[PDB]
RNA sequence: UCUGGGUCGGGGUUUCGUACGUAGCAGAGCAGCUCCCUCGCUGCGAUCUAUUGAAAGUCAGCCCUCGACACAAGGGUUUGU
RNA sequence: AGAUCUUGGUGGUAGUAGCAAAUAUUCAAACGAGAACUUUGAAGGCCGAAGUGGAGAAGGGUUCCAUGUGAACAGCAGUUGA
């Protein structure tokens, strides 16, 4: 329904914002449930979380 | 059924159209519309400017 | 209708028929064609059916 | 072990964007 | 039939001109649904996020004068509602759009 | 209706000014490759030339199509000396 | 019956003025009775490090954090909320 709280959590262990925080649209059920900081992790590991790459700020038209 | 003139551009000016620019120096042009006129004020050249009938000859 | 205005009888000499939905610089089909020549369009249209 | 079949749909769940972002690596599920 | 699916191409220029600036694009997917309601005659249009993207490809108010959309109308036997049937309108990437014609696309 | 009107496409007009790519013993030159060549070829290089009055837009309140496609004898509210 | 009387209540105005400072939203899906406003994803944008970022002092005082509700409040709405 609402993760609200899991975006938060899932960017606190992953060590990013909430820009770089992929929640699986597919598995919302799923990442609702992990009402903590240790189910956030296995939902990383498993690979329902995902951490996106940072935006290209290509410095080659610079050098 | 007038005189038929020709533009800075060549091309050919029915009665009623464009416009006619007699400078102090004594020398009259006359212009198709005001594209030909204000290019030919900035001092342009026909012969650069393609879509001219003065390039199309050059060319 | 007694005034010189009226009464005048017209003759004229030129109809124009350039295009007015811009600057137009030309009366007809056929002078256009004269004066640009054969243009691409027209040159596979020549090429594609012969 | 890869089919035809299996190959046209893992196409999908493997892209989670349009051009020029990271492609989805696994999706696991363990109890 | 009435699952039918034909391909079109949308002037969008043609029905975006005179929209302000910040209008452009969102104008231009009311048209797109207000179009396949048309030539479809249904009230439910599904617009795929693939052709959502294309609208918004060159930003909010240069959009792209022309656009290759598919429509199909599709069945909605899937839950209780008023319209048994839904157009879903896809994107189709096309490098010219010279004599492009309505085309029937068989399945 | 002896159909109609739309959406595309085409043609016309018109606006700007000659597209991308490819080719050139074109190009200020520069950096390499010479058993070599007896006068050269490999790269980088704004720009120039041809392809090319080309490319692109053009009614949304421009003109004409008869080409393609689907659609249109359907809906609701009322009205009597 | 009056005191620009006191207190309370109610009208026309009037479904009117107005809900116009700081560029901007869109598609799909989920939950839901109900989605312009909630959540997720995809886009397009903005702040642009003297920030619309991360932290404090004073002041606030529980607003913090979970779960639940949809009466009233959040000048539209809300499945959302200080
Ligand atoms: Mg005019
Ligand atoms: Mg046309
Ligand atoms: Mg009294
Ligand atoms: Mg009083
Ligand atoms: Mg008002
Ligand atoms: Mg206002
Ligand atoms: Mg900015
Ligand atoms: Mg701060
Ligand atoms: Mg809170
Ligand atoms: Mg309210």
């Amino acid at each position: 329904s609402m993760l609200r709280l899991q975006k938060r959590l899932a960017s606190s262990v992953l060590r990013c914002g909430k820009k770089k925080v992929w929640l699986d649209p597919n598995e919302t059920n799923e990442i609702a449930n992990a009402n903590s900081r240790q189910q956030i992790r296995k939902l990383i590991k498993d690979g329902l979380i995902i951490r996106k790459p940072v935006t290209v700020h290509s410095r080659a038209r610079c050098r | 059924m007038k005189v038929e003139l020709c533009s800075f551009s060549g091309y050919k000016i029915y009665p009623g159209h464009g416009r006619r620019y007699a400078r102090t120096d004594g020398k009259v042009f006359q212009f198709l519309n005001a594209k030909c006129e204000s290019a030919f004020l900035s001092k342009r050249n026909p012969r650069q400017i393609n879509w001219t009938v003065l390039y199309r000859r050059k060319h | 209708q007694t005034k010189r205005r009226a009464l005048e009888k017209i003759d004229l000499k030129f109809i124009d028929t350039t295009s007015k939905f811009g600057h137009g610089r030309f009366q007809t089909m056929e002078e256009k064609k004269a004066f640009m020549g054969p243009l691409k369009k027209d040159r596979i249209a020549k090429e594609e059916g012969a | 072990i890869m089919n035809q079949e299996k190959l046209a749909k893992l196409q999908a769940q493997v892209r989670i964007g349009g051009k020029g972002t990271a492609r989805r690596k696994k999706k696991v599920v363990h109890r | 039939n009435e699952v039918v699916t034909r391909e079109y191409t949308i002037n969008i220029h043609k029905r975006i001109h005179g929209v302000g600036f910040k209008k452009r694009a969102p104008r231009a997917l009311k048209e797109i649904r207000k179009f396949a309601m048309k030539e479809m005659g249904t009230p439910d249009v599904r617009i795929d996020t693939r052709l959502n993207k294309a609208v918004w490809a060159k930003g909010i108010r240069n959009v792209p004068y022309r656009i290759r959309v598919r429509l199909s109308r599709k069945r909605n036997e899937d839950e209780d509602s008023p319209n048994k049937l839904y157009t879903l309108v896809t994107y189709v990437p096309v490098t010219t759009f010279k004599n492009l014609q309505t085309v029937n696309v068989d399945e």
